[PDB]
């Protein structure tokens, strides 16, 4: 009858459909490898989906995927096993080298410009008419690190223009140089910024930023990767 | 095997239990300790659910039901054919689950990422303890879950639902459903939104957000914003899953009557009680 | 402890963003509202402007017609005393008419007159605001995925308040407008028709339902769990993978053996969250029309 033939016809539908789902899925990190970086011998029952191009904004080119994969960096590591299937031991200071939870992507150098081809995040300073409406203003509060030890001070707030948001603190080090904090990576608190990833020590090593007005998308990750590498490679340095 | 940017990722180091001993993969999954705990107790509670199918004579899925002991037995424990399996097998579960989740904590670590994903599925894990776990032992009996088979668990809910009346008065369960649509709404939107954005109108170029926040203003006059819609997501999500376990663990404990019965406290309140007319007058 | 990122601990504001502007009639567009800081600690705190056209407001005239028409109703059922209004508020109805009037446009207004009315005006409300989901899109260039996406939710209602009344010969088997009442049909609904559990179509929707909260709930977390590596900022990621994409993406596969990508995990979503009424609106359809009652069905399978 009709409700059996409705009934089979989409049990038929929704399988083309996940087919449909896991193909456009496979449109990044594709095809797989082996740990040595020779295309792996068994891509599973889905063939790569046939490539789409997108048009971005503000004359930056185009993109497409799925396309030619690689890593564009020195990756530090090496095996420790013989076989398929275990961890890669970093060969130097993982934080220093950017691999394991510490990794970044080589993102454009480019800043991620706005609706209207401006820079999407500035320094507060030059961020004409905003201002801190409500919580505790950071600017100016000492930074604390894991060690309990003071390692700098917030002179600064960089915001996001079109969403009006705070995405990270600057702070100036001990030599008067200044690096950029995740918001999301600090505690504000009524008379410090406590940062539990990173102990005093390393602030030195956040990587820098070229111009002081600007974050490109590689100085983005180099940075957040760098200060989320701290909650596992600092943690000796961590007491609490 | 790998994704062509998973090798930096491959460190050692986040277990919890057992140092370097099961830090490994195996294909695409990763083991840790948790992840050998996982699979024991779901070799174990499978064998069980087989082990209850040959004692009820089937083979067929549709069919294949384990029930808990019946109420005569209150929380004691049954004998295997008569409800001592479902026992061992939720006990199973319950590890299998808190294990998996234990395990995405491990992983966690290892990627340097918040635990937000482990937690949301603690909401989970939690409604299913309220119904075969909580609720029975405030009630008094195992006897009060509901058993594992395909169909038979849509019967307790049946069952279990139409003894309070039509439970849609249960007023907690107003409330957990209220979620449960609002955030399909809000999946739909957000999807939508983010796609419509990435593949805009043949030829042009990809939208930015400043588009997304400008289409929703145009469309009801606010926005919620990029990291909103995940926040409200995540939450809408947890929400609708802790007032479902609400209504349940009130149902028969603190309430055994009609639901629909219990409105009668707003319509009997004494400055209107006696008013006629109406409905109610 | 660490930092959460659910509510935001510091909020900056600046002058109030009037949008993009590309093919939009900026005539239409209102003014900027006020700025809520409550709000501030979960999204943006800036209200408006909205756009107004002419969709906007046969959208929004009808929609508060369809509601008064009901609300007058509810008064004179109350005996016009406010005090009654309040008590009996979720019992008040307004009924469909009889099976006797049929598809008939005749029934007197204390009847069934009244009901059609309301309706009629939820129709042209609803439509126009669909149309409105469209056009705000064009006037933008985007992809219209709002708009068909809405038609999904609109299927479910068009079939139980218009498509099936009709193939069924009679306005009677309408939702009733009331808060009460319309638990009652939907409780009766499946009743009649030999409990909806075994009606497959209901089984798929609830499936989904379920899976919206389950995938909403782990794109959230997920995220919210690489905001530190700005997480949320979609689009460019989609354009340039950064570590949050790839962060985001092994999790998964580590935990499960498989994953998304950033474009991929919105339409795992879009389709999760469409399917619930989309299923639903066909289990209800050929409900009463084809399959009197699903346990019958279930037996024998036609
Ligand atoms: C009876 C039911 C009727 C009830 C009515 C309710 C209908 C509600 C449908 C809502 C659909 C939501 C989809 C979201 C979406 O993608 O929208 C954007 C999508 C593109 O938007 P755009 O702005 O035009 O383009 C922007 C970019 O250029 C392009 O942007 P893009 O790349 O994002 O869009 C590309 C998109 C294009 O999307 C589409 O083309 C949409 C397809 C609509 C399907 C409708 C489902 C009907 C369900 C049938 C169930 C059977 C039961 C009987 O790709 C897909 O999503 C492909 C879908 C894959 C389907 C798999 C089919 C398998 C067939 C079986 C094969 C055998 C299997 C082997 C075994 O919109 C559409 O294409 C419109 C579809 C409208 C049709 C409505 C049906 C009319 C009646
Ligand atoms: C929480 C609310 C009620 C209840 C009310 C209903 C109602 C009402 C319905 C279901 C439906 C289903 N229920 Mg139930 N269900 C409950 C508790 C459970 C439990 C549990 C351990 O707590 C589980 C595992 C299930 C599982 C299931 C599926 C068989 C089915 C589709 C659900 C879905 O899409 O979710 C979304 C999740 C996903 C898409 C992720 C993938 C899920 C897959 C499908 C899991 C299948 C597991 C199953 C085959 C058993 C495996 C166990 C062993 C390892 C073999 N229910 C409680 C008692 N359930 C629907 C149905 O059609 O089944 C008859 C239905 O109409
Ligand atoms: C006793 C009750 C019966 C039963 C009878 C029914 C009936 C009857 C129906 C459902 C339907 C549904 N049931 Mg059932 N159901 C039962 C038990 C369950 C259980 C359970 C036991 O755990 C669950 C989880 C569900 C779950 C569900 C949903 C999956 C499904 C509706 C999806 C939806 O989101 O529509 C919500 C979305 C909409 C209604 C779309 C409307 C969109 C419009 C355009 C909105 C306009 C707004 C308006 C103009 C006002 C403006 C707003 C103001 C400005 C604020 N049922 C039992 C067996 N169920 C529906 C279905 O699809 O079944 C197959 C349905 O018709
Ligand atoms: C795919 C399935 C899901 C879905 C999707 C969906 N719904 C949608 C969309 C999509 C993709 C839209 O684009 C469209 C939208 O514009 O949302 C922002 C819509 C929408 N879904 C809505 C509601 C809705 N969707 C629902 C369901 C669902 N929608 C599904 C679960 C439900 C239910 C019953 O679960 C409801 C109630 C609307 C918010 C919006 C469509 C708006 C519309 O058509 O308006 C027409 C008429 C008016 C302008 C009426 C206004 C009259 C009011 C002023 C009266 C009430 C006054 C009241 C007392 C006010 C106070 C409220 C307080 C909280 C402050
Ligand atoms: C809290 C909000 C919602 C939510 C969230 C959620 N679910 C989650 C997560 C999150 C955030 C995960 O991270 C985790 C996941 O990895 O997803 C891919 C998970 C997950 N949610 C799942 C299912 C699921 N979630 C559901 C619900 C929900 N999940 C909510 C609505 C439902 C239902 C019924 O609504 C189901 C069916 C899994 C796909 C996955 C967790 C997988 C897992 O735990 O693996 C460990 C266990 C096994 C491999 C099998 C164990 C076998 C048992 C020992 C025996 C079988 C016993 C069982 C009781 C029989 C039941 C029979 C039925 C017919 C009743
Ligand atoms: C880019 O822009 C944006 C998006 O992106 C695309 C969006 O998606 C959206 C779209 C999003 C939305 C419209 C979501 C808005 C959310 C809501 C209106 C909330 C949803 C939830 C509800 C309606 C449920 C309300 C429930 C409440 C308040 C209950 C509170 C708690 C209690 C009463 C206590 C419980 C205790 C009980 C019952 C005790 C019982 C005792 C006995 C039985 C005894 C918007 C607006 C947006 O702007
Ligand atoms: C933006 O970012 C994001 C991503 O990517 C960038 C993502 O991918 C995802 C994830 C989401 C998707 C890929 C979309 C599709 C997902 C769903 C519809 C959710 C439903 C999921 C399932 C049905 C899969 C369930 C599968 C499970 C639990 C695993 C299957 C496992 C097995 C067969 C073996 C289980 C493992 C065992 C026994 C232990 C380990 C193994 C040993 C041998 C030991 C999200 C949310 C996301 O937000
Ligand atoms: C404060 O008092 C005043 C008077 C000021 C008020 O305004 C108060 C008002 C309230 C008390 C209002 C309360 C309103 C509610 C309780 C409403 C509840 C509504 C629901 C629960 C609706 C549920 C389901 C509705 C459905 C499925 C409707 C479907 C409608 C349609 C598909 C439309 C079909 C079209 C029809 C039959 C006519 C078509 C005719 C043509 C010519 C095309
Ligand atoms: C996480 C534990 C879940 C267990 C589910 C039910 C187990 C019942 C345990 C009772 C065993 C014996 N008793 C009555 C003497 O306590
Ligand atoms: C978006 C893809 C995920 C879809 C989930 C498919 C599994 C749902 C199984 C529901 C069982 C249903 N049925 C028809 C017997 O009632
Ligand atoms: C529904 C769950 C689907 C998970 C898919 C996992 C893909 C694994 C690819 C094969 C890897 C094989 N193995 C375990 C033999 O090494
Ligand atoms: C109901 C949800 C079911 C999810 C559908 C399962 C998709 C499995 C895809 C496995 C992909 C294998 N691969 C290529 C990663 O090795
Ligand atoms: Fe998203």
């Amino acid at each position: 009858d009709l409700a059996s033939l409705a009934i089979y016809s989409f049990w038929i539908f929704l399988a083309g459909l996940i087919y449909y789902l896991q193909t456009e899925n496979m449109r990044e990190g594709y095809p797989l490898e082996n740990e040595d970086g020779t295309p792996a011998a068994n891509q599973g029952p889905f063939p790569l989906p046939k490539p789409k191009t997108f048009i971005l904004p503000h004359g930056r080119g185009t993109l497409t995927v799925p396309g030619p994969e690689s890593e564009d960096r020195p990756i530090a590591l090496a095996r420790t096993a013989v076989s398929e299937g275990f961890p890669h031991a970093p060969t130097g200071d993982p934080m220093k080298d950017g691999v394991g939870p510490a990794s970044w992507v080589a993102r454009r150098d480019l800043p991620e410009l706005d609706g209207h081809g401006h820079n999407k995040i500035k320094p507060m300073k030059a961020a004409a008419g905003f201002h801190v409406s409500a919580g505790k203003n950071p600017i100016g509060l000492p930074v604390r690190g894991c060690d309990l030890e003071i390692a700098g001070k917030v002179v600064d707030i960089w915001v996001d223009i079109p969403e009006q948001m705070a995405r990270f603190l600057e702070v100036e080090l001990k030599d008067g140089s200044t690096r950029l904090l995740p918001m999301q990576m600090v505690k504000v608190q009524s008379n410090r910024v406590h940062v539990n990833a990173l102990s005093s020590d390393l602030f030195a090593g956040i990587p820098t930023i070229k111009s002081p007005t600007e974050v490109t998308l590689l100085e983005e990750d180099k940075i957040c990767g760098y200060v989320a590498g701290g909650l596992m490679y600092a943690a000796p340095k961590r007491k609490s | 095997a790998l994704l062509s940017f998973e090798r930096k990722y491959r460190v050692p180091g986040g277990t919890l239990v057992g140092g370097n001993l099961f830090d490994f993969w195996v294909g695409p999954f990763y083991v840790g300790f948790f992840g050998v705990a996982t699979f024991f107790f779901a070799a174990l509670g499978i064998i069980l659910i087989a082990w209850s199918a040959v004692l009820q004579g089937t083979w067929n899925p549709q069919l294949i039901s384990v029930y808990p002991p019946a109420l005569e037995y209150g929380l004691g424990g049954a004998p295997l054919a008569k409800g001592g399996l479902w026992q061992i097998i939720t006990i199973c579960a319950t590890g299998a689950f808190v294990s998996w989740a234990l395990r995405e904590v491990e992983i966690c670590r290892k990627l340097g990422i918040g635990y937000h994903i482990p937690f949301a599925f603690a909401f989970a894990i939690l409604a299913y303890l309220t119904l075969v776990l909580f609720r029975p032992v405030m009630m008094g009996a195992w006897g009060y879950a509901f058993p594992y088979g395909i169909w038979t668990h849509l019967d307790w809910v049946s069952n279990t639902g139409y003894t309070y009346g039509n439970f849609h008065y249960n007023p907690a369960h107003m409330i957990a459903i209220s979620f449960f649509f609002t955030n399909a709404l809000a999946l739909a939107l957000h999807g939508a939104l983010v796609l419509s954005a990435a593949n805009p109108e043949k030829g042009k170029e990809m939208r930015t957000p400043d588009h997304e926040d400008t289409f929703f203003r145009d469309l009801v006059g606010y926005s919620i914003g990029t990291l909103g819609i995940h926040r409200l997501g995540l939450l809408l999500s947890l929400s609708a899953v802790f007032f479902s376990a609400l209504c349940m663990i009130i149902t028969g404990t603190i309430w055994f009557d009609q639901w629909v019965d219990w409105w009668q406290w707003w319509v009997k309140l004494p400055w209107w009680a006696n008013i006629p007319g109406g409905i109610n007058g | 402890a660490e930092y959460q990122n659910i509510f935001s601990q510091v909020q900056v504001r600046g002058p109030a963003d009037l949008g993009m502007t590309e093919d939009v009639n900026l005539a239409n567009r209102s003014g900027v509202g006020p700025f809520s800081t409550l709000l501030g600690w979960f999204g943006n705190a800036q209200l408006g402007p909205i756009y107004l056209g002419s969709l906007g407001v046969l959208s929004l005239f009808s929609g508060l017609m369809w509601f008064f028409t009901i609300g007058i109703w509810f008064w004179y059922q109350a005996g016009w005393n406010p005090a009654v209004f309040l008590r009996d508020l979720f019992f008040f109805s307004l009924e469909p008419p009889a099976p006797e009037y049929g598809l008939s446009f005749a029934a007197p207004l204390k009847e069934g007159g009244l009901w059609l009315i309301a309706s009629f005006f939820m129709f042209v409300a609803v439509w126009s605001w669909w149309g409105r989901t469209y056009l705000r899109a064009q006037a933008l260039g985007m992809g219209k995925h709002t708009a068909w996406a809405f038609l999904s939710a609109i299927w479910l209602w068009m079939v139980l308040g218009f498509i099936r009344p009709i193939l069924m010969g009679s306005w009677s088997e309408a939702v009733p407008y009331g808060i009460f009442s319309h638990l009652d049909w939907t409780n009766n609904f499946s009743l009649v028709h030999g409990n909806l559990f075994y009606n497959p179509f209901h089984g798929l929707s609830i499936a989904f339902l379920y899976g919206s909260a389950l995938l909403f709930a782990m794109h959230g977390a997920t995220i919210l769990a690489v905001s530190r590596f700005g997480g949320e900022r979609e689009l460019e990621q989609i354009a340039d993978r950064g570590t949050a994409a790839e962060r985001a993406a092994l999790f998964w596969r580590w935990t499960m053996g498989f994953n998304a990508t950033m474009e991929g995990i919105h339409r795992w979503a879009i389709w999760m969250a469409v399917l619930v009424t989309l299923t639903g609106g066909i289990g209800i359809l050929l409900s009463g029309t084809v399959v009197d009652n699903w346990y019958v069905w279930g037996q024998n399978h036609g």
